[PDB]
């Protein structure tokens, strides 16, 4: 019942978003350029928790200039609930009329602890959502982790290599070391955060996307609708009505 | 930490042809052209244009009076 | 200014607060035995001798009080001494009264003299009395006593019909219900509440009487409430002028003169002082204190104290306790009935009465579950205020009735009822006082009342009251009650915050007005009476006899401590206060500086909840609350299961009061009896404390904070927390059928589909589903439609629609309901934009328009959310995202005109000297602006527009083009166009002296008649018109060569394009042009216009050349402007006015004080009211006449010629007012005075902005709004009035600048900031008006095919703005394709709708031709569908009743204002005019223009503003009539024809069919009428056949009377008809047959009509019609004038054959029985 301090830790994470540093000079130059918002980075660090990974799923239009060029105009907040490992997320890929427009672009997701190379439960994510729908392109769908550090959040980007690829669907440990797990599975690609543009965000309707709480009510074949609105931060008093009622009842 | 040990790596962020006044005869691109979007027995001839002087007592009862 | 010192408040503050005491030395009374009893002394006074009756001392009976204050006395038979002494004052005097009597006297009964005396000063003759025209307020020290005094007001007073309610507590935004009532009863802090939020001018405009109740408690910490609120009294009474009465009621205290004086009552004759032998029942008071301090001992020690005393009384008495805790009156009456029984074995018998006689009746009544169950069966019994139930009434009559021997009750009872007791105990005197943390001696206010019931007045001759307390220093109480305690002042401590207040209320804007409002405070009456005791020295005070050197030094530490928590901006070197909207804040919510401050340091945009909470608990309004010990295992329980996680803080007392807070939304209970007590402080400060925090963190524009701290205010109003059921808010529904609906996690939202069925079932209780349903849709639901087009590429206008959704319940929703309107951008944490919306109950069900600007920024954002937020709902609200995806920008406008350095040309420069001679006297060279235009506008001859800020002089550059104009061509002809009407006028009135006397070129002003107009065309050099005049003289240019042949056209003020009715100045520019394409012979364009963004759109459009197209900016004013713009924060209007009031006259005094100013008003009303105001205000200062430069006696003959009294008033005053209800020589004389100098100010109505021909200094605007009765809501004025407005504040000959305040609604300040000080956008609205014209083209053969109309369309502006702002006019893209397909697809709709009126037919879908309805619509000159309504609603039988129904529902009257009240007034005419209407909704501009047309017609009279609107209605009232008449005629009905005919001719004599034909004829009233009829004279041919002598016999006469009567019957149609019929003996069938009628007058007389009551000039006309009265068959008609001889001919085809009967008719528009009809028969062959 540790929800509480967790909560007061929360409280402080604009503090955060006063400085990010971003990985690079590692990337091969060939391939897509991934280009984030800086609004929506702020909002989804805002809403995440210390010890609780969430995620969103990316969507995105290239430039009418140059196609190696990704830029990433909206963020999906989907029915999830997540451990300090993984992120549980329905299987119903999201699916709206502004979601026409823009191909998906793969995933964001947060981490508490910054770490070297690649989650396998994360690789293991992605090949199954790219195996359980086609839309996702092997090549053009990134994971985006912004692991936690004292005082600032590092961004980083990974990709799939076919063999990665090939691997993390037939994977079923979930452990944090798998049988055959090798870094040839993933790569780095290059991801740049401007303020030049503003993304927006999407948020199921006639719920909220935190279920970490009220875990029993979620089901990864569950179905859901989503609306234009910006998120609900990750305590907010809707994403656990049990604490309110509960204590009334006290 | 690796930005404190590797600042190389990383990269710190702040985060903070058209045609005027047509006629009847007019031609070329430009030209407004209309298309269907597809979504009185009696005659009125004014219409579409062409003291105490003491006077002499009248003969009356031609008038209203009612 | 003067030296200023800083002293330290808390060194002249009294610590003990009410505790304080100045008597020192206590005399003793007479009997003054002490009797020690070691451990607890005793003091013993006896009861004093009453004072014997003097000489003539009767007690006046309620026979001898006045026969109208005798109702409300019943059950009383004579008045008491003190009562009977004050009846003079109370009722035959309106002198201040201060009144000192002891406790219990029965002031009340003066007070209720008093508001006798005030309604019987209303009694309003055969009416009962004036209920509405005062109101009386009532001040009471607590809600108790509140709650007493309403409801004995109310038995009293309801035989006069007044009711009095109460409004204390937590009441904002108070309803009507105040309104309603006359007499207030509230507390202190809550009338200064409601005082502070600047609402309170529109409550006490009405108020005479305020009655200060217990006005002793100056003493008290309470006590700078009640000082500020006389202060504020008396300093409202010196500047409004308006007496109002203050009562006073206080207790036997010294310093009572002090109090007289600070109450503004005359010593000799208002001060009424009576001793304590003047109670009505003397009483011998016991005081104990006891000694020892032992806490243990301490309770035992007062139980038997309170036992012993109680035992002496034995049964045969009746004993009352008074205790200061709910629990605590069981445990004193269980703890006397057990020492009774144990102690001595005192039995209860000895209690009881007589044994068993009515113990039965107690027993009876014991069945109750309130611990009386255990009382009861004896003589014990208890009252407490808390959890009493019924028990509290009934416990209360049991007593009364002399049954209950002993009760202990809470002090609450000595408010609440008058239950009088033969002798009274008081236990303890201590409280709990959550405020100071700690046990507090009681207030003395509260022991006075309770001590004051020792006796009864009727059955009791002695009384006994017994006050137990502490024996150290707690025995002041003697002091107290022996007359000896002075009052003092407390204000030191809370001056801050009441100079703050002040500030606030703009009472005071400086020192020396702080230091002058100090001195009504009874604080300066105590320093002056007093210096010692408040710290200030004998020296001082003598060498500051008025301590100004004392007052100053207090107004500038307050001034410095409220600057420092930047509550208030305070310069030391000029003494001035700066009102800062947080200052503004704390002022409304009575909040201290200290929490000001630390919400102000803590509050940030990215606060958590938990970071909110804390702040809350950290106000400085809990500092004393600390954590006891006892509680703490409590405290901690509670801290483990919270919702909301306290951040750190274990056991400090933030926590506490966070937790408290927290267990108190959860409705939880707690075991604490302390802790229950400030649980409860915290919730009555939070209520206040989280409205404040909310309303500063709107003003801020954060989002989520805002959104946050109002959740957090709506969860304290309700009790529970946002997640919980929102069905909960509805107290109605059980709480376990709520807990049910909880238990299943189901969202709210789903619940609206399911039908009672299903949710009964899901809820599992099908019974209650039903119910569930029903409150489903109660709940407050709103859906959202906006429509968003962008102005510039920087704002856009967004238009909300809001359409409520719920059933309306006025028992839950009640009057009104609130909601919060938010905009926000893409990340939801800025607010763009926010107001304040209001539903109505009234115009529920109904949409709703709501239109606003926002900004849009470079990154162009996705989208935008809207929110509208419930005021008192949970969790109802409505989101929007506004979608950016497919909005396109407007371009980017071009730089304006750069002002070329020119040395400014001569006059000479005009090479003419006869055209030099206009200017060379006005000024010797010309600005620069006319410098720059004057080659291109004067030696070139190409089209020139000119866009320059209003007062810049481009009249001149109009008058270079029309000397150009005259120069080259001596007979040359211009048209000068201008949009509106009075500035036509004024126009030329300016151009008729400047070129018809000095250049003799004819110039003439357009009127409504075409035929005169077209005189007045080919006549006139000079062409003065508006556009709509032009429109329909140019709509048939084809056939007019004069319209065809105009060397210049000029259009002034261009840029009204945008504004209503600019559509026809669109529709008449374009025209110009077209037919400077076809004549030939080029038609200059000159177009002056304002400040244009867009003016290369204008400049193309109007084929004006890039070099001869001159831009200016804003900035290019020779005059300099200075704009200030101040937002005041109040939604409702009317407190928005008063508010703004005093502002109008500071601004006066601060920015011109010597030089003229113009006010701007929304209505003819506020006008008067405003310059009332100003009056006041200035004469309040010490100014008084100080607008008026002139002397009086100068003055005189100009008030001499005025009628108005107000109106002169105020000019005697130097302040002067212009609205339309002034006759135009007013208007003129006011106007003259002004310019002249003789007067500084004068106040006019927004519509007069355009009217007025003068120049002010300063230029004041008023609330930028006005009422729309037909959309029953508040539409800010038009950017173009608002620049109009500005313009008038220059003088260029005089003024080195021109400034101008706009005083506006905070919201709308942004938009005038963006708009006033750059170049304006304009747009075109020909779109929504194209019917008219496309019709107009189509008669006139314009346009002959569905093409010829997309062709038309490309002259237009629109056309030309549909490419640069597509989004503006709801166009997807500016290709090809769109542009083509959005104008056919709107050519498309117009003609559908156009043929669908049979107004035009379309013949293969492309060709058109007009048909009759349209036909006449043109000629005319009315909408078409109010010539489709004619068509419909007339049939062959509709009488003038159905006529006038239909006329007044055409749409030319669909603009006619439904100003404010006009619904009672018109309601009340209603029922004088002779045909009523059916269901008429009197907020309808038709029902309106009915009830004034049959007014009108019935001569009735009535007032102005009516008056001005049947004048508007007249207006059109002849044209609509002869489109009716010609619709009628065209389908052949006669009889709906001559109806229309006479109702023509009877609206022009303005009266009704069945009056007599004389009414016309004037300076005739009804017995005229009567004297004519009984000699047989009954047509107005009969009087001018009369002889001289012979009808001068037969009426009253008078050299005028007669002289205008015989004017009269020289003007009256003497016409005779002659008719012949061409070849009667050949007709054949079917062949046409001609008519011949020859009709000449003999009279050959001249002139218009003669029509006193009808406004307008009117020419007769007349139709000759031919029809068979049989078939009701209009054969034909023939319209024409007579001219002294016509010769007209109709025709017609011969139906059937055989002999036809027909009837000529000849009728007329203007006079009344000079119709005549002629018989004739025809053959066919």
């Amino acid at each position: 019942t540790e929800w509480r301090v967790r909560a007061i830790s929360a409280a402080n994470l604009h503090l955060r978003t006063n400085h990010i540093y971003v990985s690079s000079d590692d990337i091969k130059e060939t391939g897509y350029t991934y280009i984030l918002p800086k609004n929506v980075l702020k909002k989804f660090i805002c809403i995440s928790d210390l010890r609780a990974q969430i995620a969103g799923y990316l969507y995105g239009v290239s430039p009418p200039d140059n196609p190696q060029v990704k830029e990433i105009r909206c963020i999906v907040m989907v029915p999830q609930w997540g451990t300090h490992q993984t992120v549980h997320l329905p299987g119903q890929l999201p699916q709206h009329e502004y979601l026409k427009e823009m191909e998906p672009l793969g995933w964001i997701h947060t981490q508490p602890n910054e770490s070297p190379q690649l989650s396998p439960q994360d690789v293991t994510t992605h090949a199954k959502i790219m195996a359980d729908n086609p839309s996702w392109d092997g090549e053009k769908t990134i994971i985006i982790t912004c692991s936690f550090t004292p005082g600032s959040c590092t961004l980083t980007a990974y990709k799939l290599t076919p063999s990665g690829y090939e691997w993390g669907r037939q994977n079923t440990d979930k452990g944090n070391n798998p049988k055959g797990y090798l870094p040839s599975h993933y790569e780095r690609v290059q991801m740049l955060l401007s303020d030049r543009f503003l993304g927006f965000f999407m948020v199921p309707a006639q719920s909220s996307w935190n279920y970490n709480f009220m875990g029993v009510r979620h089901d990864p074949n569950m179905k859901y609708e989503l609306q234009l609105a910006n998120p609900k931060e990750f305590y907010h008093e809707v994403h656990r009505p049990s604490h309110f009622l509960n204590f009334a009842l006290l | 930490p690796d930005y404190v040990a590797h600042p190389e790596r990383w990269t710190k962020y702040s985060l903070e042809v058209s045609s005027f006044n047509q006629d009847p005869s007019s031609c070329g691109e430009g030209r407004v052209i209309f298309t269907k979007p597809v979504r009185g027995p009696v005659e009125l001839a004014h219409l579409a244009g062409p003291g105490f002087h003491g006077s002499r007592k009248r003969s009356r009862d031609h008038f209203r009076n009612k | 200014l003067a030296p200023r010192q800083v002293l330290d408040l808390e060194d002249l503050v009294f610590t003990q607060g009410s505790h304080f005491m100045a008597n020192k030395r206590c005399q003793l009374p007479d009997g003054s035995f002490r009797r020690q009893r070691k451990g607890y002394e005793e003091v013993h006074v006896p009861a004093l001798k009453p004072k014997p009756f003097g000489s003539e001392e009767q007690l006046l009976p309620v026979e001898k009080l006045p026969k109208y204050a005798q109702a409300g006395f019943e059950g009383f038979k004579t008045l008491n001494r003190i009562q009977s002494k004050l009846y003079r004052a109370a009722l035959e005097t309106d002198e201040n009264l201060l009144l000192c009597a002891p406790t219990g006297a029965g002031k009340t009964n003066v007070a209720l003299m008093c508001m006798l005396r005030e309604i019987g000063k209303h009694i309003n003759m055969d009416g009962t009395i004036n209920v509405d025209d005062f109101k009386i307020i009532y001040i009471a020290p607590m809600r108790s006593l509140v709650q007493e005094m309403v409801g004995s007001f109310g038995k009293r007073l309801a035989t006069y019909g007044i009711t009095v309610a109460e409004l204390t507590g937590d009441h904002q935004l108070c309803k009507e219900e105040i309104s309603a009532t006359q007499i207030i009863v509230c507390t202190p802090e809550k009338w200064d509440i409601i005082t502070r939020k600047g609402g309170e001018r529109t409550y006490t405009q009405l108020v005479r009487l305020i009655i200060l109740d217990e006005i002793h408690l100056l003493h008290d910490d309470r006590g700078p409430v009640l000082e500020a609120l006389v202060a504020r009294a008396i300093r409202n009474i010196e500047m409004t002028q308006e007496d109002v009465r203050l009562i006073g009621l206080s207790a036997t205290l010294p310093n009572y003169e002090d109090v007289a004086t600070f109450l503004r009552v005359d010593p000799a004759k208002g001060l009424f002082y009576f001793d304590n032998s003047f109670r009505p029942v003397p009483l011998e008071q016991t005081y104990v204190g006891i000694t020892e301090k032992k806490a243990i001992k301490r309770f035992q020690i007062m139980n038997e104290i309170v036992y012993e005393k109680i035992m002496e009384h034995a049964g045969k008495n009746q004993v009352l306790v008074f205790v200061h805790s709910r629990k605590e009156t069981g445990k004193t009456a269980r703890a006397i009935r057990d020492m009774c029984l144990e102690k001595d074995t005192l039995g209860l018998f000895l209690r009881e009465g007589s044994a068993s006689t009515e113990v039965l009746r107690t027993e009876a009544e014991q069945c109750k579950n309130l611990e009386l169950k255990d009382l009861l069966p004896y003589g014990f019994a208890i009252h407490h205020a808390g959890m009493t139930r019924v028990d509290r009434t009934l416990v209360e009559d049991l007593f009364a009735d002399k049954h209950i021997q002993v009760l202990v009750s809470t002090a609450t009872l000595a408010w609440g009822v008058n239950l009088p007791a033969h002798t009274v105990i008081i236990k303890g005197t201590q409280v709990y006082s959550p405020e100071k943390g700690r046990w507090t001696e009681l207030g003395a206010l509260d022991i006075l009342q309770m001590l004051g019931r020792a006796g009864r007045p009727q059955y009791d001759t002695k009384g006994e009251g017994i006050l137990i307390t502490s024996h150290g220093e707690l025995q002041y109480y003697l002091s107290l009650l022996n007359q000896q305690l002075p009052i003092e002042s407390q204000m030191v401590s809370k001056l801050p915050d009441m100079l703050n207040a002040e500030i606030v209320l703009g009472n005071v804007q400086n020192a020396k007005d702080a230091v002058n409002w100090l001195g009504y405070a009874y604080l300066y009456i105590r320093m002056l009476r007093s210096p010692t005791l408040y710290g200030i020295s004998h020296d001082d005070l003598k060498g500051d006899p008025l301590l100004d050197q004392r007052r100053l030094d207090l107004v500038h530490t307050a001034a410095l401590m409220l600057d420092k928590n930047n509550l208030v901006k305070y310069d030391k070197k000029t003494g001035n206060f700066q009102v800062t909207e947080l200052g503004r804040i704390a002022s409304h919510y009575y909040i201290t500086n200290d929490t000001v401050q630390t919400y102000n340091q803590l509050l940030k945009p990215t606060l958590s909840e938990i970071e909110l909470f804390r702040v809350f608990s950290l106000s400085s309004e809990f500092k004393n609350i600390t954590v006891r010990e006892e509680e703490k295992l409590e405290l901690q329980k509670l801290l483990e299961r919270v919702p909301i996680p306290v951040k750190e803080s274990i056991e400090e007392p933030s926590a506490k009061i966070n937790v408290l807070l927290q267990a108190f939304i959860s409705q939880l209970k707690l075991e604490g009896f302390a802790l229950m007590a400030d649980m409860v402080y915290v919730t009555q400060s939070a209520g206040r404390l989280m409205r404040a925090i909310f309303e500063i963190v709107l003003n801020r524009g954060w989002a989520q904070l805002t959104d946050k701290t109002l959740n957090l205010c709506k969860m304290i109003d309700k009790r529970m927390w946002q997640s919980m059921c929102p069905l909960r808010q509805f107290r109605k529904l059980p709480e376990e059928v709520v807990k049910k609906i909880e238990k299943k996690n189901f969202p709210f939202e789903r619940l609206y589909d399911l039908n009672h069925n299903e949710i009964g079932e899901l809820i599992r209780m099908p019974k209650m589903g039903k119910t569930i349903h029903k409150y489903v849709h109660l709940f407050p639901k709103l859906e959202l439609s906006v429509h968003l087009q962008p102005i510039t590429r920087s704002t856009l206008k967004v238009e909300l629609t809001i359409t409520p959704d719920f059933q309306w319940d006025e028992k839950v929703h009640g009057s009104s309901e609130a909601f919060w309107i938010l905009v926000e951008d893409v990340d939801s944490e800025v607010i763009l934009h926010h107001e304040y919306f209001l539903l109505k109950a009234k115009y529920a069900q109904d949409e709703h328009l709501i239109t606003f600007f926002v900004p849009v920024f470079e990154p162009l954002p996705p989208q935008y959310f809207i929110r509208v937020v419930s005021d008192r709902w949970l969790s109802c609200e409505t989101q929007l995202p506004v979608s950016f995806r497919h909005l396109i920008l407007p371009e980017k406008y071009p730089p304006p005109t750069e002002l070329l350095d020119l040395q400014p040309l001569p006059v000479s420069a005009l090479r003419n000297s006869a055209f030099e001679s206009l200017y060379q006297d006005k000024f010797p060279f010309f600005n620069p602006i006319q410098t720059q235009v004057f080659n291109t506008v004067y030696n070139s001859d190409d089209n020139v527009f000119v866009g320059a800020p209003t007062g810049s002089g481009k009249t001149i550059c109009a008058e270079f083009a029309i000397l150009r104009m005259l120069l080259q061509s001596s007979e040359g002809r211009c048209v000068y166009i201008t949009p509106m009407e009075a500035l036509a006028e004024q126009v030329y009135m300016d151009w008729y002296e400047k070129f018809q006397d000095r250049l003799n070129k004819k110039v003439v002003l357009l009127t409504g008649e075409t035929s005169t107009d077209l005189k007045l065309l080919g006549k006139g050099n000079i062409i003065i018109s508006t556009p709509e005049k032009w429109d329909i003289l140019s709509r048939r240019w084809k056939q007019r060569k004069n319209v065809q042949n105009i060397n210049l056209f000029v259009v002034d003020e261009v840029h009204l394009i945008g504004g209503e009715n600019g559509p026809v100045l669109e529709v008449i520019c374009s025209r110009m042009r077209y037919i400077s394409s076809q004549i030939e012979r080029p038609i200059r364009i000159v177009a002056l216009s304002s400040s244009l963004s867009n003016a290369k759109d204008v400049a193309h459009w109007l084929g004006c050349s890039a070099t001869s197209t001159f831009n200016f900016h804003p900035n290019v004013r020779p005059v300099p402007l200075e704009l200030h713009i101040q937002g005041f924060n109040i939604s409702h209007t009317q407190t928005r006015l008063l508010s703004m009031a005093k502002p109008v006259y500071h601004a006066i005094t601060k920015h011109s004080p010597k030089k003229p100013v113009i006010v701007f008003v929304p209505s003819r009303k506020q006008t008067r009211l405003t310059a009332i105001d100003i009056l006041t205000t200035c004469a309040a200062d010490i100014q008084r006449q100080r607008f008026l430069h002139c002397t009086e006696k100068d003055l005189i003959p100009y008030l001499e010629k005025l009628s108005d009294s107000t109106l002169k008033e105020t000019l005697l005053n130097g302040v002067g007012y212009l609205h339309e209800g002034l006759s135009p020589m007013e208007r003129r004389l006011v106007e003259q005075l002004f310019s002249s100098g003789a007067i500084q100010v004068v106040v006019a109505s927004r519509s007069l902005c355009w009217g007025m021909n003068v120049a002010a200094h300063l230029v004041i605007i008023m609330d930028t709004q006005y009422y729309n009765g037909k959309i029953h809501a508040y539409v800010d004025y038009p950017i173009y009035d608002v620049l109009q407005m500005v313009g008038h504040a220059n003088r260029p000959l005089q003024d080195d600048e021109g400034r101008c305040v706009i005083m506006c609604q905070g919201s709308k300040k942004d938009f005038f900031k963006k708009f006033l000080y750059e170049p304006l956008p304009v747009e075109s609205h020909l779109d929504h008006c194209m019917h008219d014209h496309f019709n107009a083209e189509i008669v006139t053969k314009t346009i002959e095919n569905k093409q010829d109309a997309v062709d038309y369309l490309t002259w237009t502006f629109l056309y030309r703005r549909m490419t640069q702002n597509p989004n503006y006019y709801n166009l997807q893209g500016i290709s090809h394709r769109h542009l083509s397909d959005h104008l056919s697809e709107l050519v498309e709709q117009t003609l559908s709708d156009l043929e669908q009126s049979k107004c035009i037919s379309i013949e293969d879908e492309m060709d058109v031709a007009p048909l009759n309805l349209g036909m006449i619509a043109a000629y005319y000159y009315i909408n078409y569908t109010t010539i489709e309504l004619f068509s419909m609603s007339l049939n062959a039988k509709t009488k003038v009743r159905g006529l006038i129904e239909i006329i007044s529902n055409a749409a030319e009257y669909e603009n006619i204002p439904i100003r404010h009240h006009e619904d009672n007034l018109l309601r009340q005419l209603a029922q004088k005019v002779p045909h009523k209407l059916n269901n008429p909704k009197f907020n309808d501009p038709h029902v309106k223009t009915n009830l004034l047309l049959q007014a009108h017609l019935s001569r009735m009279q009535l007032s102005a503003e009516l008056q001005s609107d049947t004048e508007e209605i007249l207006s059109k009232a002849i044209r609509l009539i002869q489109a009716c008449v010609d619709v009628l005629s065209s389908n052949g009905w006669l009889s709906p024809a001559l109806a229309a005919m006479e109702l023509a001719q009877m609206v022009t004599q303005a009266m009704w069919s069945k009056d007599s034909y004389l009414k016309q004829l004037p300076h005739f009233t009804s017995e005229h009428i009567k004297r004519c009829t009984d000699k047989g004279v009954e047509s107005v041919f009969d009087i001018m056949e009369m002889e001289d002598e012979e009808r001068n016999a037969l009426l009253q006469l008078t050299d005028s009377q007669i002289a205008d009567v015989a004017r009269f019957c020289n003007r009256y149609p003497n016409i005779e008809l002659s008719y012949e019929v061409v070849d009667k003996d050949s007709i054949r069938s079917g062949g046409p047959v001609v008519v011949l009628v020859q009709l000449e007058r003999e009279e050959e007389v001249t002139g218009p009509v003669i029509a006193p009551l009808f406004p307008q000039k009117r020419e007769e006309g007349w139709w000759v019609v031919i029809g068979d009265a049989k078939s009701n068959s209009l054969i034909s008609i023939k319209r024409l004038t007579l001219q002294q001889k016509a010769k007209v001919k109709l025709d017609f085809v011969a139906p059937a054959t055989g002999a036809h009967n027909y009837t000529l008719y000849f009728m007329s528009d203007a006079y009344m029985g000079c119709d005549q009809e002629y018989k004739f028969s025809v053959d066919v062959k």
